[PDB]
RNA sequence: GAGCUGUAAGUAAGCUUUGAUCCAGAGAUUUCCGAAUGGGGAAACCCAGCAUGAGUUAUGUCAUGUUAUCGAUAUGUGAAUACAUAGCAUAUCAGAAGGCACACCCGGAGAACUGAAACAUCUUAGUACCCGGAGGAAGAGAAAGAAAAUUCGAUUCCCUUAGUAGCGGCGAGCGAAACGGGAAGAGCCCAAACCAACAAGCUUGCUUGUUGGGGUUGUAGGACACUCUAUACGGAGUUACAAAGGACGACAUUAGACGAAUCAUCUGGAAAGAUGAAUCAAAGAAGGUAAUAAUCCUGUAGUCGAAAAUGUUGUCUCUCUUGAGUGGAUCCUGAGUACGACGGAGCACGUGAAAUUCCGUCGGAAUCUGGGAGGACCAUCUCCUAAGGCUAAAUACUCUCUAGUGACCGAUAGUGAACCAGUACCGUGAGGGAAAGGUGAAAAGCACCCCGGAAGGGGAGUGAAAUAGAACCUGAAACCGUGUGCU
RNA sequence: UGAGUAGCGAAAGACGGGUGAGAAUCCCGUCCACCGAUUGACUAAGGUUUCCAGAGGAAGGCUCGUCCGCUCUGGGUUAGUCGGGUCCUAAGCUGAGGCCGACAGGCGUAGGCGAUGGAUAACAGGUUGAUAUUCCUGUACCACCUAUAAUCGUUUUAAUCG
RNA sequence: UAGAUAGAAAAUAGGUGCCCGUACCGCAAACCGACACAGGUAGUCAAGAUGAGAAUUCUAAGGUGAGCGAGCGAACUCUCGU
């Protein structure tokens, strides 16, 4: 998910998306550990999604001040 | 590079000097290109690898980009390339005919 | 770190000289005396030189 | 933070014997304590934890070519379940 | 503007013209240690208080913030001791701390080997080292100057004076300055007299203190008295001379864009070489490309370009701000100062006939009819006006960035380090401190067969070359082998 | 070069059967021998993965090597009660204010830090290739928390804390 | 005791209890000695016969055969017996 859609989302939606993305990342890591993950690029994709979500959240809580 | 994937070029230096072919890959960081039918190498392929069958495989090796020259679309002569700006877009121009390469 | 509270008078360095002009380092110390004066409107015992005390220019209280 | 507390499961012969004993082995963040590990496992897998043992493993010297180095130090927790089960696969 | 997920090959999974990768400006994140600052500690660890929150029935657990010391400024309380003074407590502060560029600057403290053919005065040397303080420069600086003529007019720095004058167990050695020629230039503010307001002593005389005005000097100046001139007209300014801002513009820096002109044959693996015939040039700098290229590529001359940030600047704004003259009645013009003695030090000058300047100790002026200097000292003459402060430039240096240069090195050289080097290694530690570059144009890096467990080799093949096959360009000598003509 | 020379670092091995390209040297067996106030079992320092399993035989191993403390691959260390911290202090170190000192800094009070000492609750058995007072079985103990409580208290108190 | 406050708890039931170390060598081939080095390295346990004994000799529990060998059986050197 890109920064444009992230900015479309609302703050509560940003937090929920961060939670679900972190849960997905955890599941991906566990599959990788157990040897059940072939599509390894998903880990990096989700990591960058989380980074973008947090970036937009920080932008909002900065511009509020 | 002034030569681009898919371009039709003439080899102006090398064993294949005088041959014409299509550019099927470019290596910007090495200033090299791969041209169909140009610079064929015979590599020893082990059948024991992931490919069962083995032997001597013939394939094009990359050539230095300054050894190929674009062909003028009108005259079909090798030509250098300039650039024009048409409605704010860069256009490759053959310096011999003035046409647009692509 | 000893000097006159009033003027900053402090020790200096120089030479002791023999009759044959041999030289060794020595100090000239100030003639400091521990006196009670008014510091910031309150009594306080500080180091003051005899010369800074001379002619009653410092009030001892 | 539970998903940060737990890093990955450990799959070895000793760890498989433990799993037969209802003990699940994880690599965990090197800074967390036994209680945090217990709470993270209970939150993520919805189980009841009987106990947690924990241990540290030093960085291990490792060589590749002419370059000498070390593996990351590890913190390994062994969680004995009271109720429920964990399916790693 | 087409590829990309570093060195770094491989595989995998992916991204990208709906513009990746990549380049520049700005922003976000930025674990732990470290001045390290809640406390402790054997750095990168451990253990807490307080507030708020998460979680639990609750405890245990967790998250965020905060909590060092000193300094300064406020507030409360306040011992011996009455008043209040220590003290204590709370609050605020982009206050300090620590680092380094092994450079340059100022200062504190300060050797020795060495030279003197010994050595002590002297020298090395106010050097090395240590310590404090900086700044982008520092230091100095608007005459108590230099001088001795038609005098000059702050300071600094360069040339010269000059290895002169001098100093010196008159040994070794040390060694000016003025003048003259240059770089660069810039001049200012206080203290005091006096005036007004305020407060204490309450003569409630007018003394002291704070604030503001005034004033700033040698041609003596100022106060004071008087006469003109103006409330920003003018003038000045954040580089001193007072101190903060704002608007617009210009230029520059940090990515980039365009950018002329060559074909053929021979040799050769390959042409840029040779040969023949052309072309461009404000471009014949340079690097690369299969050998040596102005015209193949990247470039070069030239021209163009900035969303954003930064820097330097111009004009407006803003801010501040009177400027001259006459008079000599009175007043002011830097005090434990100048200066002297004793003891040191600094001055090129070693105490000397020793001025000129600083320190310790002790003594201790004058007040414009004053005071200082012209190398003891006195007189005369002349030049200055100390005991308060500020001040750009010309000067020094280079950790660093950008663009370049060299009758500088070319792998035992050049950095210690061309390479994963302050590494390996050595040492308790401070510290010492290496060796080590080159396949090929391209990896085309030797399919396959044979002997061998492998290593290694012989073919085959790639390649111009493998007698270029992996520390793989060339491959000297020492040294070690095999064969052999003569002996 | 010396030179195929000196040396190969205290000692008792023999044979059979395996393995393997290769065996005096590896594995297994029998017999023999050696230490046994110990060459045995723990354990503090110190070291820091050398530990276990599978694989290897270039180099290291003073020979050899099929083997190894070596090389490769993957593993292994579990605590309320054991030792240390969330307890105590000795020497010593440090040290707000403070005293002293050209600078740097030295000394030092309150206060801290600091075991080699004081205090302090778990034992037996079983188990792996590699850990075990740590895992498992059985049976305990210590501190704290929540609920229900025989009983006692209920503002000079009188139960309770201190 | 000074002080603090309505509330306290014998018992019963249930629950909570962190961080560091823990491998292995450790009179040694893993430590200090440049070495798989006849040296050095605190403490605990330590059986039988004999004996005063932790001496002595031989054994136990347990561990070990020592990381060059095979011959020969000169001088000489060393260690040992007469
Ligand atoms: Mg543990
Ligand atoms: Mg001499
Ligand atoms: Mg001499
Ligand atoms: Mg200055
Ligand atoms: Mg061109
Ligand atoms: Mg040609
Ligand atoms: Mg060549
Ligand atoms: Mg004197
Ligand atoms: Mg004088
Ligand atoms: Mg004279
Ligand atoms: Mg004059
Ligand atoms: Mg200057
Ligand atoms: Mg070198
Ligand atoms: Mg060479
Ligand atoms: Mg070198
Ligand atoms: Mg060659
Ligand atoms: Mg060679
Ligand atoms: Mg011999
Ligand atoms: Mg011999
Ligand atoms: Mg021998
Ligand atoms: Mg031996
Ligand atoms: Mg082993
Ligand atoms: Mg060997
Ligand atoms: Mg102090
Ligand atoms: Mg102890
Ligand atoms: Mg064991
Ligand atoms: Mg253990
Ligand atoms: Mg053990
Ligand atoms: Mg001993
Ligand atoms: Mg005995």
């Amino acid at each position: 998910m890109k920064a444009k859609e992230i900015r479309d989302l609302t703050t509560s939606e940003i937090e929920e998306q961060i939670k679900s993305s972190k849960e997905e990342l955890f599941n991906l890591r566990f599959q990788l550990a157990t040897g059940q993950l072939e599509e390894t690029a998903r880990i990096r994709t989700v990591r960058k999604t989380i980074a973008r979500l947090k970036t937009v959240a920080r932008e909002r809580e900065i511009e509020q001040s | 590079m002034h030569i681009k994937k898919g371009d039709n070029v003439k080899v102006i230096a090398g064993k294949d000097k005088g041959k014409e072919g299509k550019v099927i890959a470019t290596l910007p960081k090495k200033d090299r290109v791969v041209v169909e039918g140009v610079n064929i190498m015979k590599k020893h392929q082990k059948p024991t690898q992931l490919n069962p069958e083995g032997g001597i495989l013939e394939t094009e090796a990359a050539i230095h980009v300054s050894n190929v020259q674009l062909l003028d679309p009108k005259t079909n002569e090798p030509t250098r390339v300039g650039y024009k700006f048409v409605d704010g877009k860069k256009v490759r121009i053959a310096k011999k005919s003035g046409e647009e390469i692509k | 770190g000893k000097q006159c509270f009033v003027t900053g008078r402090k020790a200096s360095t120089g030479n002791r000289r023999s009759h044959a002009l041999n030289s060794t380092k020595r100090r000239w110390n100030a003639n400091l005396q521990k006196v009670r004066i008014l510091v910031d409107g309150k009594p306080k015992k500080v180091w003051v030189s005899a010369r800074a005390l001379k002619s009653g220019k410092v009030t001892r209280v | 933070e539970a998903r940060d507390i737990l890093k990955r499961p450990v799959i070895t012969e000793k760890s498989s014997e433990a799993m037969a004993e209802d003990k699940y082995t994880f690599d965990v963040d090197t800074r967390v304590n036994k209680t945090q590990v217990k709470m993270a496992v209970e939150e993520i897998f919805n189980v009841k934890v009987a106990s947690v043992n924990i241990m540290n493993y030093k960085p291990k010297k490792k060589r590749m070519g002419r370059y000498q180095g070390y593996t990351n130090k590890r913190r390994k927790a062994i969680v004995t379940l009271k109720e429920g089960s964990i399916d790693l696969f």
